[PDB]
């Protein structure tokens, strides 16, 4: 029947779990501060200060999945467009992840095999949303221990239209759930998954966006070696 | 002089708010990012007061809590579990393994603090 | 058969709305101090710093209903008993919400019809919640602008059990949702209830506490007088 | 003579936080707590620029954009709407009653303040 219902009382918990890890730093920190003025040079001041801030936007983060969600629910998601360099846009991306990528070992590359600017007619808001959770993804996903981790842009065009590419060292996605991670809700829940922040609409949401463009989006991965994303989406004008 | 704190939790923004206000009342600090990582250093010293979490990866703090209630010296050492663990049996279970005090997170600091001096004096 | 499901997506709706409204403030707040260190004096300082922690505990108040959502449906919901003083017990209730009350100048008194102290075997956590979600409603569900506001505990012994009385000069509950209110989700979609924040599971949560202590609850109420929340409980041993 | 802006929202919190950002640049702010006092006040003097909320008891934000598009006076008074009404047809009809800029809550408070200088040149 409708497992619908089961499946969005454990979305409930996984909001749960994503608001209680940035609403302890902030709580901790912020009364920290309050009751330690006097013991604070001015760098650790604005050191926890900056925790406040970067937390409370993993909260914006959840926030905003959330309205999606509603947004999905309604089939109310709707993108536009306008004429749009792709590669300042990826850039752009790449830029909002990096202090968030070395807070785990990780750097970000963006390769071109096409020369800039790429004009496409694109909603430059969702796209690069839709780079973001990829590009977040390959930093949340990165090998534990192991080092010189990245996730990589590659940008091309092909089959009419451009192809977008996002590759990382990640653990890896087994065959059996390569087909269902685009679902509302689903997520591998392996042992190496255990403290990972996670709600499961993310590539929901990726999907729907990139679909709204006319393209699609799959993802080739073998456990170990990485997962590479592939976004489609045609160029029109 | 000044009483030892061993700090064992995988998330780096949590250690350090709790390592700067271990060291506001002058207590050195010992980081482990995990539970094995935790225990290789309970070979070099031994500390006055452990704080622990539950959930990290590598080894997690329930085993964390029974190899202390397992090994002679490591029997008395105090340690606070604070943990993201809200549930009544985790609380029950890190007790049953000779936890002194469980806290929950989010915490306050200076309950949190209040509760370590009570375990020290 | 089951409109749980569309119950259940409004609830992540108003999850995001109770969201919304302290991460706005908690965003904005802590970017301010950031950038403006030397504009601050001390008192503003420390008093932006408070509603940063004001903002935060009532995203742990969310958490901790999206926490107590999952063990109601978990059926794992718990109470544990000691010997409690009733009386100081809800003196630490109406202390704990003094600060909140006055910021809607709303005064919070204590009646017991019985000479302290009151002495009954339940949950002095659970019970004190309870206390605080209906003094909370109380304030909440004040009239906007009004004379002399309040909200009244009344202690009593009443048919072999204790009778705790929560009255208000609220704004009242119109009598085709008398009994609802205590559905899940539940919330009355008034006009005067606009902007007032709320996820419809604070009593479906007073209610589940107050059975499993083998009691009852229920509410009179007119509409513009008032309301009485009634809590009933044996004494037990 | 500094800048004179009218900061119309239903939270204190909010526009304790908005009105200091604005007075750090020079300006002088005038509080009003609904649409209603919004527009009483509007008749004592006429601001440089107007910082809206929607959804407030009383009298709502897209009432008061109506209204101050029907007055000859107010026509040209430059609104800046910022709501936690991120929606889609929300913005457009803000900006279809005369709004100049549709800014959502959670909000950067010096992108609100590049978009409050942008209008005041
Ligand atoms: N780059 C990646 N490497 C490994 N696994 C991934 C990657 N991207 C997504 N996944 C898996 O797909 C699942 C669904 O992803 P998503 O919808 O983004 O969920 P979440 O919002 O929890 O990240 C996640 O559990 C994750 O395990
Ligand atoms: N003291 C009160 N006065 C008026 N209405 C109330 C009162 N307490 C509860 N209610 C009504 O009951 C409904 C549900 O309340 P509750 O379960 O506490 O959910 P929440 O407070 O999260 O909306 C609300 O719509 C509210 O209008
Ligand atoms: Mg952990
Ligand atoms: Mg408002």
């Amino acid at each position: 029947l409708k497992r619908i219902d089961r499946m969005k009382t454990e979305f409930i918990a996984n909001i749960s779990h994503e608001l209680r890890t940035p609403l302890t730093a902030i709580k901790a920190y912020a009364e920290t501060i309050y009751n330690s003025l006097g013991e604070l040079d001015l760098s650790t001041l604005k050191e926890f200060l900056e925790v406040i801030i970067d937390q409370s936007n993993h909260l914006e983060n959840l926030l905003n999945e959330l309205l999606d969600f509603s947004r999905l629910e309604r089939k109310s998601l709707q993108i536009n467009r306008e004429k749009v360099d792709l590669c300042d846009l990826v850039e752009s991306a790449v830029n909002a992840i990096k202090e968030f990528a070395s807070s785990h070992n990780v750097n970000v590359l963006f390769e071109s095999n096409v020369p800039c600017p790429v004009e496409a007619y694109i909603d430059p808001t969702r796209i690069r949303q839709v780079l973001l959770n990829l590009l977040n993804n390959g930093v949340k996903y990165s090998k534990k221990d192991a080092p010189d981790k990245y996730v990589k842009v590659i940008l091309d065009e092909k089959d009419g239209g451009v192809l977008i590419i996002v590759e990382d060292n990640g653990i890896g996605i087994p065959d059996h759930a390569k087909d269902r991670i685009f679902e509302q809700f689903y997520r591998v829940d392996s042992s190496l998954t255990y403290e990972v922040p996670g709600t499961g609409l993310g590539l929901a949401i990726t999907k729907e966006i990139v679909e709204l463009h006319g393209g699609r989006i799959w993802v080739e991965s073998e456990v170990g070696k990485g997962s590479r994303f592939f976004v489609w989406i045609p160029k029109d004008r | 002089m000044s009483k030892k704190v061993l700090l064992v939790d995988d998330s780096a923004v949590l250690r350090k708010i709790v390592s700067f206000n271990l060291k506001k009342e002058g207590y050195e600090v010992i980081e482990a990012e995990n539970g094995q990582i935790a225990l290789e250093k309970l070979s070099e010293f031994t500390p006055d007061l452990i704080v622990l979490d539950i959930m990290m990866p590598v080894m997690d703090g329930f085993t964390v809590l029974k190899k202390l209630q397992e090994k002679e010296e490591w029997k008395r050492i105090p340690v606070i579990v604070l943990t993201a663990k809200g549930g009544e049996e985790d609380e029950s279970l890190a007790l049953s393994l000779g936890a002194r005090k469980v806290m929950r997170k989010p915490f306050s600091p200076s309950q949190f603090i209040e509760e370590v001096k009570h375990l020290l004096n």
